[PDB]
């Protein structure tokens, strides 16, 4: 009797995957991203080294990065928002013989 | 004076290429300043024929 993914319902919450269908360039050489779906979805973030500031010469802004551990399918490169940011993801773990994936999110806004 | 070559240099900041450019501008202008110093206004002056 096997159940392991029940360690990640203790702690979880609602955000929104946001999966990604690529697409192709136009005949100038551009660039068209398209095809996004949406889906509220549960998660158990943590913050591993997340909030770093940086004072650069034009200005300040922050380096957020945070791990996922959630129990759908999610590939490397999606869209996950969270606490009103989104948050783009760096590489998965997936584990198939169980029902679970722990990903990296890295926050988009400039 | 006069404005340099103009370069690109995008950087992968916050999970997005940032475009960006950077160029030289110089400019050409006098210079001011002051320090009191001082100054003559007379003279002496001796003279003589040694052997007349």
């Amino acid at each position: 009797m096997i159940d392991v993914a029940i360690a990640i319902d203790a702690e979880s919450v609602e955000v929104t995957w946001r999966n990604r269908s690529g697409g192709s360039y136009d005949s100038r050489g551009n660039a068209t991203g398209a095809s996004w779906a949406d889906t509220q979805i549960r998660a158990a973030i943590q913050p591993v080294s997340g909030r770093e500031l940086q004072d650069l010469p034009e200005g300040v802004r922050s380096k957020v990065t945070l791990v996922a551990w959630t129990r759908s399918e999610v590939a490397e490169n999606d869209q996950i928002i969270y606490l009103g940011d989104a948050y783009r993801v760096y590489a998965a773990r997936p584990r198939p013989m169980d029902g679970f994936t722990r990903i990296a999110l890295g926050k988009v806004s400039p | 004076h006069e404005v340099a070559q103009i370069n690109s240099i995008p950087e992968f900041l916050g999970e997005r290429w940032e475009k960006r450019a950077q160029t030289n501008i110089t400019l050409r202008g006098m210079s001011t300043d002051g320090f009191k110093v001082d100054v003559i206004e007379q003279h002496v002056i001796n003279v003589t024929g040694e052997r007349a």
